[PDB]
Formats: structure tokens, sequence, C-alpha cells
């Protein structure tokens, strides 16, 4: 945390994007970038939904202490996590994101860049990306530690979620440090 | 800014690539205003010598003023008063040709070039809009020169943009394989796209504002262009009109074989492919074009192929599914797009004749639908779906159905799909229907709206004293409609939205409501054009094989 920092906690307490309907990009390439600190076994960090009738989604996910991508963009689900570290215990860490397809690349904080590259052949593009929801609370399974300085293909999302901008929509247990 | 009269009478716009010098031209009608025009602007480098055949780079660099004062000459296109590609031109064309070929002499290779029209009018309440025009035909014709922009530029305050692209056989040529992969022409397009995103800003524009729109065949390209690599960031809104990248005639799937057809008519009979086209490379941008190459009826023998790369697979499994951005797109297709379809086989009375009527299908089923030797079945089922049966024998009826089945066929049913997709993901897609047409000789009477005449309202001519191309008598009405017509194209462009920047609500189309704008002498918005026969084509059809 070296930016406009936020907390999360005990209950419900899970945030929401909503697209403006009529524009929900779609890119061939994803980067996200945002840098955290947990204490909690199983879970949904943040997620990109597309809309309804779409599969393509995008969910970082704290598994096993493991805070681990999955996604479909088209065909079947690509997921990269690093499946070694009990990294969910209060610490802090930087957890960069990039994707052009079905290639995607994460990085935590300096380690090394593990990376998937899904032989079959993978569809290059989300589609109607409309929602974004950190939290996990309305996945049935939450997250309680906290994230800042966000960026996402060159949108400040939590820089934004403290002016109060339009689109936001902030409905939980958290705090602004 | 400094010689105020005689330097802005016609201006001078600092290019990257240079200063150019333009022309300021007022127009005829009463209520609208001059527009600067910057004719025969260089987009590329001339696709010479070496360049042929290969990717566009950019063009050069001058210092003063460069003359952009005329259009220049257009690329290798040589038009057999017929034995051109007939069937699916724009009736406005097929014939009238004649002297619509005061752009046909002057052709120099040396053709990559784009015209500018920017509105005088000060609108000091901000950037202009842009509309980049990619024209049509078959491929292996045309230019962007024979359709003059400053009627629409003006009325809408929108910047228009007419572009030449490389054509046929030097611009589409594929061996289908490294030594020329193929799709030149839309390059040359995404080229004048990546020249405007950077320089229009210096004219007017707003780079951020850009749409393409296009006349079917080239249409083509600019539904084409939806599905590419390259497409990302060069536009933001497309209107596509009269059809699609699923047209029979809009992929070509065996340049294989046609390239074959011309190596050896030119002395190039050398069986390995890079071996072959430093042949074709070091002949001329005469010979090669001179040559009778027939497609298949109904197919292209020189267009876009899918290379792996500009087009990267089938357009209809791109579309399908995913691989579209999301395009603020526009679409509509013509009420009898056809016509062409029935030449000859109409009497002087006004009907076609049943058994006429049957040896069409079955020049139909036996064309498209060749292989699958069910057919017969498809034969007499086609044959079955469109006769009236309630005006079993009336042959008026009869004619009809015929052109309606091809229109169908070709631009209606295709072209509700694409705009069935892109509502299906996230893209706004708004429709319509053209109904009506200007009506003159050169046409017949009982005609309706056929291919290509949506053009002439959508550019605004009947504000202006008819043309060759356009002969056509024109009413008070036919302007009232190109009104309607631009005011919906325009503010399109303007935002996401014709309606929205004394009418009729459009509205999206979204496959549960499928509404669409029936644009007529009044237009009324309906709901599933065509529907049942639509779904015949899209579903019951493709059940066999
Ligand atoms: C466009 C054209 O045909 N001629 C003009 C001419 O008027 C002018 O003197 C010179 C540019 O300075 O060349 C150009
Ligand atoms: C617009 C229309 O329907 N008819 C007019 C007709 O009145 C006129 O005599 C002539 C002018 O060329 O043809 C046209
Ligand atoms: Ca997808």
């Amino acid at each position: 945390h070296a930016g406009t920092t936020y907390i999360f906690s005990k209950g419900g307490g899970q945030i929401t994007y909503k697209w403006p309907p009529n524009d929900r990009p779609s890119t061939r390439a994803d980067r996200l970038a945002i840098g955290f600190s947990t204490v909690q076994k199983e879970a949904v960090l943040v997620r990109v939904d597309s809309s309804s009738g779409l599969g393509d989604y995008l969910e970082l996910h704290i598994h096993q202490g493991k805070i681990g991508v999955k996604f479909n963009v088209g065909t079947d689900d690509i997921a990269i996590e690093e499946s070694n570290a009990i990294i969910n215990d209060g610490k802090y860490h930087v957890v960069r994101f990039t994707r052009s397809g079905g290639n995607a690349t994460l990085q935590v904080d300096s380690w090394p860049v593990i990376e998937r590259y899904p032989a079959g052949r993978q569809l290059t593009i989300f589609n109607s990306q409309a929602t974004i929801i950190i939290g996990g609370k309305e996945q049935g399974q939450p997250f309680q530690g906290q994230l800042s300085g966000l960026y996402y293909n060159g949108l400040k999302v939590l820089n934004m979620a403290a002016e109060n901008d339009a689109n936001i929509a902030i409905v939980g247990n958290v705090r602004l440090v | 800014d400094d010689d105020k009269l005689a330097a802005a009478q016609y201006p001078v716009v600092n290019t990257n690539y240079g200063k150019i010098r333009g022309l300021r031209t007022p127009l005829p009608n009463e209520i609208l205003g001059p527009v600067e025009q910057y004719l025969g602007v260089p987009y590329a480098s001339p696709p010479t010598g070496e360049r042929r055949f290969q990717p566009p780079e950019p063009p050069s660099s001058w210092t003063g003023i460069r003359n952009t004062t005329q259009f220049a000459a257009v690329c290798p296109q040589h038009l057999d008063e017929r034995s051109l590609l007939h069937d699916m031109l724009p009736i406005w064309f097929t014939a009238n040709l004649d002297t619509l070929m005061t752009y046909v002499q002057d052709q120099n290779e040396d053709c990559l070039y784009l015209n500018i029209y920017v509105p005088t009018e000060d609108d000091i309440h901000s950037k202009k809009p842009v509309m980049v025009y990619i024209h049509g035909g078959s491929y292996m014709e045309g230019t962007g020169n024979m359709i003059d922009g400053s009627i629409l530029a003006s009325y809408g305050n929108v910047i228009v943009i007419t572009i030449n692209y490389r054509l046929g056989i030097l611009g589409f040529l594929s061996t289908g394989d490294q030594a020329a992969k193929g799709n030149y022409g839309l390059l040359d397009q995404i080229q004048a796209l990546r020249w405007i995103e950077e320089n229009v800003g210096a004219f007017g524009g707003d780079p951020k504002r850009v749409t393409i729109f296009g006349s079917g065949a080239g249409a083509s390209c600019v539904s084409l262009l939806t599905l590419s690599h390259y497409s990302e960031g060069l536009f933001q809104k497309a209107i596509i009109q009269s059809g699609t990248a699923l047209s029979s005639w809009a992929v070509n799937y065996q340049p294989a074989k046609y390239t074959r057809i011309l190596a050896d008519k030119v002395g190039c009979n050398m069986l390995d492919t890079t071996d072959m086209v430093e042949c074709l490379r070091n002949k001329n941008y005469k010979e090669l074009i001179q040559q009778t190459i027939t497609p298949a009826t109904y197919h292209i023998a020189f267009g876009p192929v899918i290379d792996g790369d500009v087009i990267p697979d089938d357009p209809q499994i791109l579309m399908e599914q995913g691989e579209f951005l999301n395009y603020d797109i526009m679409l509509g297709v013509n009420q009898g797009e056809g016509l062409k379809f029935v030449d000859g086989i109409v009497d002087n009375e006004d009907g076609v004749t049943p058994n006429d009527f049957d040896f069409s299908v079955s020049n139909f089923v036996d064309n498209l639908y060749g292989y699958p030797e069910g057919k017969d079945t498809l034969r007499e089922t086609i044959k079955f779906m469109y006769t009236d049966w309630a005006d079993k024998e009336n042959p008026e009826t009869r004619r009809k159905t015929l052109v309606a089945l091809f229109t169908d066929h070709q631009w209606v049913a295709p072209a509700v799909a694409t705009a069935d997709l892109h509502a299906q993901y996230g893209s706004p897609t708004y429709f319509y229907a053209f109904y009506h047409h200007c009506q003159s000789e050169m046409k017949p009477s009982w005609a309706d709206s056929a291919h290509g005449d949506e053009v002439p309202y959508v550019f605004g001519i009947p504000m202006i004293g008819p043309t060759e191309l356009f002969s056509c008598n024109f009413s008070k009405n036919d302007v009232m409609l190109s009104a309607v017509v631009m005011t919906y194209w325009t503010n399109f462009a303007k935002t996401g939205d014709p309606n929205q920047p004394e009418e009729v609500a459009w509205s999206r189309y979204n496959p549960k409501d499928q509404l669409y704008l029936h644009i007529g002498l009044k237009p009324r918005v309906r709901d599933h054009y065509r529907a049942t026969k639509v779904a015949f084509w899209l579903e019951l059809v493709p059940h066999l094989h």
C-alpha cells in the first residue's frame, strides 16, 4: 500500500462497479494490478463478469491461501495460480496481471513471471465487460483483508472509488485508510 | 493566419507529411453552407515497382505547400462493357455505365489517395466527427471519387472522407501462402484509417469519432474490418449498408486456383509460389487486368482471402461468437436488392412464367448449393416457400417472389445475423430496411428499391440538380427523405444513436424484439423484418449436410 488505500471486513463486504450499459469494452488484452493483504482460507478476491448470457469472466480467487486467477474468454477456462504459497496471512503483496487472449501472465511483487499458453486453440476476446465485483460476497465466498492503488486497462478503480464518481456502487463493511 | 483572403480562399492544413493547400467550394442548395475540399491527398506510398503485392507503407514528405485540388488517377481497373461482375454491382452502374467513366481514364498504379471534405461553419456553441467511406462494387472496379461527400459533409456538420484503395488483381491476388498472403486492399483501407487517426485532427476532426461506412460490396470491407487484429483503434462506429461478410461474394475461398488461371494466362507457369509472384510483379499495371478471369457464378475471383492474420478465420465463425471488439453498429438492407436476378425472364406483360420460375430456383439450388446431391428436396422446398398460395397464378406476384428470394438469401438473411450477433455481444445495433428509391429510366417501372438505391439518399444528391451516375428525376419528397436519412446517418456518427444529438424514434435491434426501421416515405418502426423467410434460410437449410 503506497496509494489511495481501502480496507475490507467481516460479514458482508463487497464493492460493485457497473459500466454504463451501452459501454462495455471487451478487449484483446487485459491489464490488472492491485496490492492486497488477507487472513482467510477460501474466497473470491475480485471479479469482472461480462454481462448476462456470457460465460466470459475473470476471477482472481483466494483458494487454499493461494490468490490465483481463473478465466474463460470463450472456449475453456484458463487458470494461472502459483500453488506453493501460504501468502494469505496478513502480509502485503503487489500481484500484477497480463493477458493477450489465451496467453496470460501473473507476477507477485518481484518473484518469477509464471505464465500459461494453452496449446487447444483459445479465443482472443472477452465480451461485454460490464460489472467489476471486488469482494466475493455475491459469489458465495467472501474475502477479508484489503486492496489499494488499483489499475485496470488504464481505468483507476479505487482512486475513483473515493471520488464517488457516477458509476461506482459501494455496499459493504469497508473503509479508507 | 496571414494572407487573410487569398489564404482562406483555399486553406493550408499542416499534415504530419507536410502542408497541403486545399480548395474551398460552396454548394448550390439554399440551406447549405460551403465546405473545404482537399481532393487527391496521399495516405500511403505508391504500391509501385517493388511494393506491388505487398502491404502498404506510409507516404513521404515535402516542405512548403502541396496542391491537393484534383482527384488523382484510380487503380488498375478495366471494365468490359459486359463481362464484368454484373450480377452484384449496383443497378446505377450495371447500366448507365457509359459516362460513369469520367473517372475511368486516368489510371496510374500509384493510386492510394483519399479526399477530405470539411464543413466551414463555426460551431462555437469541441471538434467535429469523421466519416470514412469504403466504396463498393465487387472489388475490382470503382473509386471513392465518383461519390461527392460535400453535400453530406455540410448538412450534418461532420467531416466526410472518400478514399481510393488497391483494386482487384493488384489488390486481392493470393497464392494462399507466403509469397502473396492476400487482402492487400483492406490494408490500404486500414492505412487510410491509421493515416486519418493520425492527421484528421489538423483539419478539424475528432479521431475518437471516426465512423466507417460502405456501399454493400464496400460494406463487405467494413464488416470484414470489424473482425481484424488490425482494425482496433482506428474507428468506433460502423454503418454497414446493403450486405455483409457472409455474402457468397464477400470472401474468396479459392484464390488457389483463380491465380493459377491468370498465372498460366500470362507466361507465368512456374509451379513454385514465390517464383510465380515475382513473375506477375514484373508484368504491368496493364496486361494482368485486361485478362478475363470468370469467377464461379455468384463468387469472386480476386477478393478477400482468409489469410490467417488480417482476416484470421471464417467471418461466420468469428462473428458466430466472439471476435470483434465492440462497434457501435448500424446496418440494414434494401427491399429488392436482388432485382438483377430476374434479368430477361420478365415478359413485356410484366411477370415471370411458372416453367421459368422453376428453372430459376433450379439454377439457384444448382449454382449455390452444388455437391449435396440431396438438394432436390431443398429445391422443391425453396420453391414451395417462395410461392404465394393466395395468388397461385398471378404472374406479377411470381416475379416479385423471385427477386425476393435472391434478395432474402444474399443480403437480408445474412444481414439479420451480423445484426443478431452484434446485439448478442454488447454492441448497440441499430437496424433499417430501405424501401424508397428515386425512380427513373434504367431500373424498370416495377422494380422496388434495388441494390445500391440507398446511396444518393445517404449522400444528399437530392439537394443538387441530379447527375450522371444518379440520373433520376428527383421530387420534393426525395429531398425531404434524404434530409431524414442524412440526419439519422449523421447523428449516429456524432453519437451512437441516429436520433439523439421532426421525426420518428428508431431504437436498437436486439434478437428478443428485433425492432427495425422502415425507411420509406413515412418512416415507421416495425419488428422482425421477414422473420419467417429469414428464419428459413438460417435454419431449415443448413439442416441437411
Ligand atoms: Ca468471447
